[PDB]
């Protein structure tokens, strides 16, 4: 109740109730709350408070666990339960990057550059980078997206090309030709990046096919300026398309 | 003898990486610390200080095409009207009229 | 004046050890009457550019 | 060879026609006058003489005293004085200063603060130790100084071997001589050289910007050789100077002379201080002149001679310390310099040749506009140390006490009123022991009660370390050019209680961290401002040990840690609280003055009441060094204060 | 801070928590 309201206060809150339940000795039942906060915050000082609180409690136990296996003599199962406890320990400094990327893109979705970080720290775990990849091209709105939305898009089909699957990209690029950007030069730099691929793997009739796409006019005589016309329609006035 | 040595062994290596996880946190205060304060300037500052950041440094990468002009050996303006398309203008003298 | 918020243990005091209100200190009462006050300066001017430095208080007590 | 060397110059001082003068008037009369221009010799050959006096009288060998105003002008005049008698510093010349004792059971000279010598005469009242007493620079008329004329003039009439000599750089000798009895003037003329005086047609609207322009062109368009001094008010008004000058002169490219450019301000170390007696730079290859310019406050107003000045840069300005009795505060503000002032400025730049004095205003404005004498020190300062002082000398009669210029009785009024309430006065007003004990202490009588009073809150090894950071300067060095690491390095030590327990963890973790020179710079902590610090706690420690006070600490695990701290500052500043009123100003008490937290303060949030250490006038006034205090300790703590009968609303 | 006042008062408050919360367990 208080929580609903007391809006601003939330994470001291859900300190306050996971500490009811360590005294109730249900400390699994604080780790839920820990998590579940974790999941709830959307500031980082906030989940600074949360993140402190919830690794002192991870301390506390862990050494607990240490000292009544020693003194109780080990059962399996419980020197399992302590190496349980550090490795979710490990978990939690090694999620704290992802969670506090992770935070403020729940503050701002439209954050292309912490979807380049999360990947960042994906680095080396391919799924996880495909994933958030789509993640990020879902999310984004291009209408209100700090950092320009094509920018996914290049990174998307880069890591396909660095993994060599150059037809996967291309259907990447040909979903993103299907995206309206917020600017004909989102779209057109894609374009771009089209032609641009079939150079460096020197597929060059295919290259110019995809440009005579590009560049082919509307049934109208239209404008490079009028939003209501479709971007891909706009795009064949395009500057950098007809120089390249 | 091994075995217990063993998981003294296997407990003081989870104890060293307990304590490096608490050294890793307490490196994670500090820089949560320097993080929400810079949060704090964030904040402190204007609303829209990083929109007017992104102007000037949007002004800042013309003036370094300005400066990569001066180091081919070329005036900036110069450069600027081979580089116009006309169709811009046009639409100046419209806003204009 | 001010001795209204307080118990007027300053006057108090003074009188005490002889002191007759409205004169001032010292063995032939040579002292001023009332506190120096201090005037802020509006900017940072040289001297005669807004007239006469000296406030009449500060003039009065020690030509 | 290098005191025969000395010697050579000492006897070209105008004094030493005067010695035998001065030797049949010293030997004949109890007190006199002695007036002589700043260069004349009177620091340094004056007590020389006293000692050769002090020598031949038989029994057991008293000191000479001789006061000087300012710890800069004592510490680097005893260096000077112990070289010209040929003698080791701490020998037979020594040296005594707030929170710095150098003297020994040899000591026949001691140069010393008016503080240490008014100190010295709460423990020796007929000041026995000494045969002679040189009040020096009297014409400042500093707020110890004001007070050892009086207490000299009670001990003349109990003590007939005692001789005392008021040395003095004005013409206002009258006061001084009427004052000690109609006592005889011993008046040194000048030898300075001629001042050629200069003003402006109009006034400058920018004395800042003026004095900058004046020292630069000085330099390059002077033909004659020759030091500059430009008098400023304060530390970081100068260090802004300083930063420009620099700027504005390596501007103008490589033609222009070098410019020797060396602060002299009190929080220097005495190292980079004694740094002044350094022989000006040579002229360059080119023939540009080699200049040095020190740009200082007032400490080199007095007791100090520069060789080599030729040119004066007066803007007319120095910072002064104020006190508003009717509101309880205590501040500096920069004011106006008198014409004596101006003339000792002026009567700087004739010491080594011929001289130039450029006075930044009209020529009309000097006559009619400046003030004749500096105002007395006691006359603008919060009494409450000084009664203090004088309860502990035994001077009852604060009323009638004869000081030369006598303070306003109302502030004479808050004095008394903040002992009484401080219980260290009763309400009869007679000095209790909790006075006495905290006369002792080199501080003020707000920060010696807190001290004292905080054993039993066993929390006295902390508030010994906050009172020790708050008797040295701020010790987060915040340049304007590194603000942002600055406050990054200060958040790390930042407590939620306050700027006291910010300086207590600034103060832990510099003993923590071994008195490292490199922690303070990467800390962006004053090391200087510390090590004072653990000076200043050391020897207040060894008053504390004197006094018996138990150095007690608080478990820092428990809650009531820095509570128990925050009650103990309340016995020494429970006047000096405000209270948030409900449109979010505060309110300080009894004197209903409307003020803001300092912006240097830890403190984003306001508490309902809070205590401060410092009361900043300004623009907007300001409390400084904030600390959250709970309205049920006060009325606990200090219910003669917070009596509610007579307490305003609030 | 009022965010840092209750960083204060639970870290002191958790670990008294943490000691009556194994007692009770």
């Amino acid at each position: 109740g208080g929580l609903t309201r007391f809006t601003d206060q939330l994470g001291k809150l859900w300190c306050s109730l996971a500490d009811y339940y360590i005294r109730s000795g249900h400390f699994e039942k604080a780790r839920d709350v820990y998590e579940e906060a974790i999941r709830t915050v959307m500031t980082v000082r906030d989940f600074t408070q949360v993140f402190d609180s919830y690794a002192q409690f991870e301390e506390s136990m862990i050494a607990a666990k240490m000292e009544t296996a020693s003194e109780l003599g080990r059962e399996e199962e419980d020197d399992v339960d302590l190496e349980l406890r550090l490795a979710r320990f490990e978990q939690l400094i090694s999620r704290r990057p992802l969670l506090l990327n992770s935070v403020l893109l729940r503050q701002n979705p439209h954050h292309v550059h912490e979807w380049h970080k999360r990947v960042a720290l994906h680095q080396g775990r391919p799924r996880e980078i495909i994933n958030t990849y789509t993640e990020a091209v879902q999310t984004v709105d291009p209408f209100k997206a700090t950092g320009k939305p094509h920018t996914l898009w290049v990174a998307f089909a880069k890591f396909y090309e660095d993994n060599g699957q150059l037809d996967d990209a291309r259907v990447i690029l040909e979903k993103a030709t299907k995206v309206n950007f917020k600017q004909v030069d989102d779209l057109a730099s894609v374009w771009c990046q089209c032609g641009e691929l079939e150079l460096r793997h020197e597929n060059y009739d295919e290259a110019l096919r995809l440009l005579r796409k590009a560049t082919a006019l509307p049934a109208r005589r239209a404008e490079y300026f009028d939003g209501s016309e479709p971007v891909q329609n706009r795009v064949y006035k395009s500057l950098k398309v007809w120089s390249m | 003898a091994a075995a217990a040595e063993l998981a003294a062994q296997k407990r003081e290596q989870r104890l060293r990486k307990f304590r490096e996880l608490h050294l890793m946190r307490n490196e994670a205060r500090k820089l949560n610390h320097q993080e929400v304060v810079e949060e704090d300037k964030r904040l402190k500052l204007p609303a829209n200080w990083e929109a007017k950041k992104a102007r000037l440094e949007w002004e800042l990468k013309e003036e370094e095409k300005k400066k990569e002009c001066a180091a081919r050996g070329e005036d900036y303006e110069k450069v600027k009207l081979l580089e116009i398309s006309a169709e811009d203008a046009e639409r100046w003298e419209r806003k204009k009229k | 004046s001010w001795e209204r918020h307080t118990k007027g243990i300053g006057q108090k005091l003074l009188q005490k050890m002889g002191y007759v209100p409205g004169r001032g200190l010292g063995k032939n009462a040579q002292g001023i009457i009332n506190p120096i006050e201090a005037k802020q300066r509006k900017g940072k001017g040289a001297v005669g550019a807004y007239g006469s430095e000296r406030t009449t208080q500060s003039m009065q007590d020690f030509p | 060879p290098r005191y025969y060397d000395i010697l050579k110059k000492r006897l070209q001082l105008p004094v030493w026609e005067y010695k035998d003068r001065f030797t049949d008037i010293l030997v004949r009369h109890q007190s006199f006058v002695l007036v002589g221009e700043t260069g004349s010799g009177k620091t340094t050959q004056i007590p020389q003489w006293c000692v050769e006096y002090m020598r031949s009288l038989p029994g057991p060998k008293r000191g000479v005293a001789c006061t000087q105003p300012r710890r800069v002008a004592a510490m680097s005049v005893a260096q000077r004085v112990a070289d010209e008698m040929d003698v080791m510093l701490g020998q037979e010349v020594g040296y005594s200063i707030r929170f710095e004792d150098c003297s020994s059971a040899k000591t026949i000279l001691k140069y010393m603060t008016d503080g240490m010598l008014l100190r010295e005469a709460m423990n020796d009242p007929l000041l026995e130790r000494y045969g002679v007493i040189i009040l020096d620079e009297a014409h400042e008329r500093t707020l110890a100084t004001d007070i050892l004329m009086g207490v000299l003039k009670e001990v003349v009439r109990q003590r007939s071997d005692l001789k005392v000599i008021v040395m003095s750089a004005t013409l206002d000798a009258g006061k001084f001589q009427i004052y000690f009895d109609n006592c005889p003037l011993l008046t040194i003329p000048g030898r300075t050289h001629p001042v050629e005086i200069f003003y402006t047609p109009e006034p400058e609207r920018d004395y800042l910007e003026a004095a900058i322009r004046t020292v630069i062109q000085i330099h390059m368009c002077e033909e004659e050789e020759g030091d500059l001094l430009l008098f400023l008010t304060g530390q970081e008004e100068i260090d802004e100077a300083c930063k420009r000058i620099k700027r504005e002169v390596d501007d103008l490219g490589p033609e222009v002379g070098d410019i020797k450019i060396i602060p002299l301000y009190s929080t220097l170390p005495p190292q980079q201080q004694q740094r002044i007696f350094e022989p000006p730079p040579p002229k360059k290859q080119n023939g540009a002149i080699g200049r040095k310019v020190v740009v200082s406050t007032n400490i080199a107003e007095t007791s100090l001679t520069i060789d080599g000045v030729v040119f004066v840069i007066d803007p007319g300005f120095a910072k002064q310390k104020v006190y508003n009795p009717r509101i309880r505060v205590e501040s500096l503000l920069v004011t106006a310099i008198s014409k004596a002032s101006a003339q000792q400025r002026a009567g700087r730049a004739g010491r080594t040749r011929p001289g130039k004095c450029f006075r930044l205003y009209t020529e009309k404005a000097y006559k009619t506009e400046m003030q004749d004498n500096t105002y007395p020190e006691i006359l603008r300062s919060n009494l409450g140390s000084v009664v203090l002082q004088l309860k502990k000398l035994g001077i009852d009669d604060l009323v009638h006490f004869d000081f030369m210029d006598p303070p306003a009785p109302e502030t004479l009024m808050r004095a008394l009123e903040l002992l009484n309430y401080l219980a260290a006065l009763n309400d009869d007003g007679d000095l209790t022991e909790l006075g006495s004990m905290m006369a002792e202490f080199p501080l003020d009588p707000q920060l010696a009660k807190m001290v004292i009073a905080s054993c039993d809150y066993n929390c006295s090894n902390e508030v010994l370390s906050i009172t020790a950071m708050l008797s040295v300067p701020q010790c987060f060095v915040r340049p304007t050019e590194a603000k942002k690491a600055a406050d990054e390095a200060k958040m790390r030590f930042a407590h939620i209680d306050g700027d006291h327990l910010t300086l207590l963890n600034v103060y832990h973790a510099f003993k923590q961290n071994h008195e490292s020179v490199q922690w303070c710079y990467d800390n962006f902590i004053n090391y200087r401002s510390l090590m004072s610090a653990d000076n200043v706690r050391q020897q207040l420690s060894r008053i504390m040990d004197r006094f018996n006070l138990p150095r007690r600490s608080t478990d820092f695990t428990s809650r009531d840690y820095y509570i128990n701290i925050r009650k103990a500052l309340v016995t020494g500043y429970f006047m000096q609280v405000a209270h948030l009123e409900r449109t979010g100003h505060y309110l300080t008490v009894k004197d209903n003055q409307v003020v803001q937290l300092h912006p240097s303060t830890v403190l984003d949030h306001k508490p309902e009441w809070v205590l401060y250490n410092e009361f900043v006038l300004t623009t907007k006034n300001y409390i400084r060094t904030c600390t959250d205090i709970k309205p049920e300790w006060l009325v606990k703590i200090a219910p003669q204060y917070y009596d509610m009968s007579n307490f305003p609303q609030c | 801070p009022d965010y840092q006042q209750q960083c204060h008062e639970m870290a002191e408050r958790l670990e008294d928590s943490v000691l009556k919360g194994m007692q009770a367990a």
